[PDB]
């Protein structure tokens, strides 16, 4: 899942 | 030849940490708050905290550490941001000013490095030998404390293990000793060595290797009383120290990650626990006496102690209070009670602050109807979750309104000496005096006596002694409260008038022409006292209470008439004791000194609109700071008034404004109205707590808004909000959010609290039927929020495992309805990649949502933006056309595939468009003819993206995962196959902050072209503009004489701050201001100005009409 791996980062995270 | 301008409208507002310490003195309990590249120091009181001092530095703060060097007063900061720039400051306060020094500086970065997981950590040993510094994978660099080293030289020491989680420093250690825990295969472990710096090696340790958790990532290290490392994992802790063992694993702890620490007690008995889901623990250590041996470690033990907001840092304070500093919700202050209350609840909230927490997305709107913009965002996570309205600008609620022409002042009037509210508020008319017998409902011309409907009043207070007082054109009259008759009067011995009144509640201490007398009204007559002359005709006045005195009043402000200028004496007096030329041409119109908070200064407003301030004092008498603002084209008219506890001063002109202050620094926020000539504070009966407003002409009569230059409205969620668009004809938001909801005991999920989804007032669920083929999982929803009162309308669920992923509202085709539009995606944990996914096409003509035409794709629809009545949206790398059948479905016109991942779409009105992941960026033209796309050019960087703009037709903004910016452009030369295939990055710019989403509009309408709104993971709103060359160099030029202008603190180099930055590359940065930069210029003192002009003309006083007209772009 990328898809969360991705929106992590928009919150700022790993 | 690309020229920019960024400027920060809003500070990050998310803490990123947190210390507690003596750094302001030894008899002073201090908390620095770091927020980004902004640093925070309070003093911690009683009632909560003493705003001291705020300052910025040039890079963000990554490790922040205070500490007490041999023989040294107070403690020293250390400092170190993530482009590796360390410094030690101190504060030092000499004078009324504060100033926080570079004791030490120098940048530790290192070439051989890969920057490790989990980032930067820095230590420093409890006997300060020295700070132990965790960059990269495989060294340990190493900077001495010892009083020389002002250039903060470091060694580094190859550590044999290559994948470090924490570390710290051991307290009760003869060596400085290290202490960590570490992953290879084999699992987790910790281990120490002693740090030798005479050696530079790395010797032996005082404890054998033990192996901890697989999830151990916490190490605190015990002060000397116990002196051992508490190690936290996910389901365990466990103390460990020489041959010593102790390990609880409370099924309490399990459910989420502890993610924070912080120390109660310095012995170390007590610890706080901070919890993924927002829980507080209490961390109890079990101490044991013998009688001889040492104290020693009995048992370990937690306690819940209730609930905050999901911390990020966390800091205990002086009794009970608890500091949470929070990235994903508001911050906190806390109490800590021995009690519980109800639901077993020690915890409660004191004060909340404002996060504007990742802003994960945004768009802005006109609510108010006005043509001011006004912006809502997708704040915050999980169950801090929330919608922002951020507004520009001070508001007042407007009541009933007499359209009442040509008004000349007001003051705070009854008509009784009873009920503190108030029944007519005699004005002045031009040349005339008037009345408004209202009952707090209808106005009424009935004339009153005395009060002469052919003379004008200047001063109108509350004078006791039962009379309603009135300081006239003529000369002070008398008009008895009860007896309503004219009382006493007075009379210019020769024929003459009072020119420019000034009173509190019980003097008449006017000017005529130049003279200047006294006269007091005791029990209904006039009583004069002292008299002078003045060299010039007298413009202006200020006397008010102020000390300990009611009646008579102390000091004296003068403005004057023809040397133009503001003079402080006494009253009675009249005495020179400061004569203040302010030069020029223009005559002062109106004169104040203010009671703040504590704190006193001098205002005088000039008839141009400008405005000058100093340093007074109430007491003394004696001017000193000197500053110039401009407001109004007009004559700015002064007030003060109280809303809260504390004072400001209402400026009146064509261009409204209130005076505040942070700590004790002058700020100037505009009011959100037309015009406005004279004001009063108020408390009234038809109009109670209030503020009369005299305006070109009308009238007027409301209430007040907060204070600070944005005001800022909150729509909690208690769930992640992730996008967000405003349909207008719907007048309604769509948003999506998602909730988590965990593993059911038959196998289900349910959901940890009320989340805006499931408390939403009418609900629908996902009737489609395609895909059909201790445990977390996000559930999916669109909310349509109300545009007025923001309640949850309804909530639509998604499919199991549908995400949802973008959001549109837009007509399309030949179909005049709006739908709202949802691209998803289906996720399982398992998959990397996701491979299914859909469209769907809502309706919300009213009440509820239909579904009306449902698209299956074949992954994971990451973002569409309308286009020119068609459907643009790209698909797992790949960018689709959809068309819009007038027989209600999408079916595909073309689609690019040439890209890796495409996760961002804008379009130039037109037919152009851009997208395209971890390449970069990408142009690309639809075709009308042929149908089709075409790609024009691409940027050929390895810029990991975050978002994109249009600026326009040929400028490309982008934010990437480095908190850098970028513009690209596309080649303006020959050879149409090569050179205007690539496109050149012709602007590079280091922002530091992550950018979630760009959208053009402004906050401020009612030099520069364009605007170009953005947020950011620390809450942080950002602007761009475009520039023409000139500006571009003025500006330019202006901020390299700035640099040598401007100290810094820890002295790190602006050109080094704004560079970009990545892994692979560093430069200087091109096209781009820094607005925060140019706008510092009228911070700096007046020799400092002149330093940076010397050489179309060249002056301050004309810079400053410059960046005085830059700051109102935001």
């Amino acid at each position: 899942s990328i898809v969360r791996t991705l929106h992590q980062h928009k919150l700022g995270r790993a | 030849m690309s020229y920019n301008y960024v400027v920060t409208a809003q500070k990050p507002t998310a803490v990123n940490g947190c210390v507690t310490g003596h750094f302001t003195s030894a008899e002073d309990l201090n908390l620095l708050i770091a927020k980004n590249t902004r640093l925070e120091i309070y003093v911690v009181t009683a009632e909560g905290l003493r705003p001291v001092k705020e300052v910025g530095m040039y890079g963000k703060i990554a490790v922040m550490e205070l500490f007490r060097p041999k023989g040294e007063s107070k403690d020293l900061l250390f400092i170190l941001t993530a482009k590796y720039n360390a410094c030690i400051l101190e504060y030092k306060q000499s004078g009324e000013s504060i100033d926080i020094i570079t004791r030490a500086h120098g940048n530790v970065q290192d070439r051989i490095g890969r920057p490790s997981e989990t980032g930067i950590i820095g230590i420093i040993d409890p006997e300060c030998r020295m700070i132990g510094l965790r960059l990269y994978d495989g060294l340990f660099k190493v900077i001495p404390l010892d009083r020389d080293n002002k250039e903060l030289k470091a060694f580094n020491i190859r550590l044999e293990e290559l994948h470090v989680i924490d570390v710290k420093f051991l307290y009760g250690c003869q060596a400085p000793t290290i202490c960590f825990v570490y992953q290879d295969p084999q699992g987790r472990h910790v281990k120490t060595y002693e740090v030798s710096l005479r050696e530079k090696e790395f010797n032996k340790g005082p404890w054998k290797q033990e192996n901890v958790e697989a999830e151990a990532s916490m190490v605190i290290a015990v002060p000397e009383p116990f002196g051992g490392a508490i190690i936290i994992g996910q389901e365990s802790i466990t103390y460990h120290n020489g041959d010593k063992y102790l390990a609880i694993a409370p099924p309490i702890i399990k459910q989420s990650t502890i993610v924070c620490h912080n120390r109660v007690d310095p012995n170390g008995s007590r610890y706080l626990l901070g919890d993924m889901e927002g829980r507080l623990f209490m961390l109890l250590l079990e101490k044991e006496e013998q009688m001889d041996g040492t104290v020693t470690l009995k048992d370990l033990r937690v306690e819940l102690l209730g609930e905050t907001s999901i911390a990020e840092c966390l800091t205990y304070l002086d009794n009970g209070v608890v500091f949470v500093g929070s990235r994903l919700g508001d911050s906190q202050l806390v109490k800590l009670n021995v009690d519980s209350n109800e639901q077993g609840s020690y915890v409660v909230a004191m004060e909340t602050f404002t996060n504007l927490g990742p802003i994960v997305d945004m768009c802005v709107v006109d609510l108010e109807r006005q043509g001011q913009g006004q912006l809502v965002t997708c704040s915050g996570a999980f169950k801090e979750g929330s919608l922002r309205i951020i507004r520009n600008g001070i508001g007042i609620h407007e009541h009933a309104s007499i359209d009442l022409p040509g008004i000349k002042g007001l003051w705070p009037l009854r008509s009784d000496p009873n009920r503190e509210t108030y029944d007519t508020l005699v004005l002045s008319f031009v040349g005339q005096t008037r009345v408004l017998m209202l009952n707090g409902e209808e106005v009424e011309e009935t004339e009153l006596m005395g009060f002469v409907d052919d003379q004008q009043t200047f001063f109108c207070g509350n004078v006791a002694h039962q009379q309603l007082i009135q300081i006239t054109s003529a000369s002070v009259r008398l008009v008895s409260q009860e007896p309503k008759a004219l009382v006493s009067e007075w009379k210019e011995p020769q024929a003459k008038n009072i020119s420019v009144a000034s009173c509190n509640s019980s003097q008449v201490v006017v000017a005529v022409g130049r003279a200047l007398y006294y006269l007091q009204i005791h029990p209904q007559e006039l009583r004069q006292i002292s008299h002078t002359e003045m060299e010039h005709e007298v413009a202006c006045l200020d006397i008010t209470p102020l000390g300990d005195s009611n009646g008579l009043s102390p000091l004296c402000a003068i403005g004057l008439w023809t040397d133009i200028s503001a003079r402080i004496l006494k009253l009675p007096s009249f005495e020179l004791l400061h004569k203040e030329m302010l030069g020029g041409e223009i005559i002062p119109r109106s004169i104040l000194m203010t009671t703040f908070e504590s704190s006193h200064y001098l205002l005088c407003a000039l008839g141009d609109g400008a405005l000058f301030y100093f340093g007074l004092n109430i007491e003394t008498g004696l001017l000193s700071d000197r500053k110039k603002v401009t407001l109004g084209t007009q004559p700015t008219v002064l007030r003060t008034f109280r809303s809260l506890s504390t004072t400001n001063v209402f400026a009146c002109s064509d261009r409204p404004t209130v005076i505040y202050s942070s700590n004790h620094k002058l700020v100037f926020s505009n009011v959100n109205l037309k015009e406005v000539n004279y004001m009063c504070p108020l408390n009234s009966d038809g109009y109670p707590d209030s503020l009369a407003l005299a305006n070109n002409s009308t009238l007027t009569i409301g209430t007040i808004d907060e204070i600070q230059k944005l005001h800022i409205r909150t729509v909690p969620l208690y769930e992640s909000p992730r996008k967000i668009c405003y349909q207008e004809v719907s007048q309604c938001f769509g948003v999506l959010s998602s909730r988590i909801e965990v593993q059911d005991t038959s196998g289900g999920t349910t959901a940890l609290r009320p989340s805006a989804s499931t408390q939403a007032l009418s609900s629908s669920v996902s009737s489609s039927k395609l895909f059909s083929s201790g445990e977390e999982v996000e559930v999916h929803n669109l909310l349509i929020i109300d545009q007025h009162t923001f309640e949850v309308l309804h909530a639509h669920q998604f499919l199991q495992n549908e995400y949802a992923l973008s959001l549109v509202s837009c007509k399309l085709g030949k179909d005049p309805n709006t739908y709202f539009i949802v691209g998803t995606a289906m996720v399982y944990p398992e998959e990397a990649e996701p491979k299914q996914g859909r469209i769907v096409v809502f309706q919300y003509s009213d009440g509820k949502l239909q579904t009306v035409a449902e698209k299956e794709v074949k992954g994971a629809v990451y973002s569409m933006v309308e286009f020119n009545g068609k459907l643009l949206a790209s698909i797992n790398s790949t960018v689709r056309l959809y068309e819009w059948t007038t027989e209600k479905d999408v079916r595909t016109e073309c689609n690019h595939y040439n890209n890796i991942m495409a996760l961002y779409l804008k379009t130039k009105g037109d037919f152009i468009l851009v997208g395209d992941l971890m390449r970069s960026v990408l142009l690309l033209a639809y075709k009308p003819m042929e149908g089709n796309f075409e790609e024009i050019a691409r940027d050929f960087n390895p810029n990991w993206m975050s978002a994109v703009e249009i600026l326009d037709d040929d400028n490309f903004l982008g934010a990437e995962n480095a908190f850098n910016l970028f513009v690209c452009q596309k080649d303006s030369a020959a050879t149409t196959d090569e050179e205007r295939q690539h496109l050149q990055e012709v602007g590079l710019f280091h922002l530091g902050e992550f950018v979630n989403v760009f959208c053009h509009g402004s906050l401020v309408m009612q030099p520069t072209q364009g605007s170009v709104l953005f947020g950011t993971v620390n809450g942080m709103i950002g602007l761009v503009t475009s520039l023409s060359e000139s500006w571009y160099n003025l500006l330019l030029d202006m901020q390299n004489r700035l640099n040598k202008v401007i100290k810094s603190v820890g002295k790190i180099e602006h050109s080094f701050w704004r560079s970009f930055h990545t892994e692979r590359k560093t430069e200087p940065a091109t096209g781009f201001i820094d607005g925060d930069l140019i706008e510092s210029f009228l911070d700096i003192s007046r020799p400092k100005m002149q330093e940076v002009v010397a050489n179309r003309e060249a002056t301050a006083d004309d810079l400053i009409k410059v960046v005085e007209e830059l700051t109102r772009i935001h």
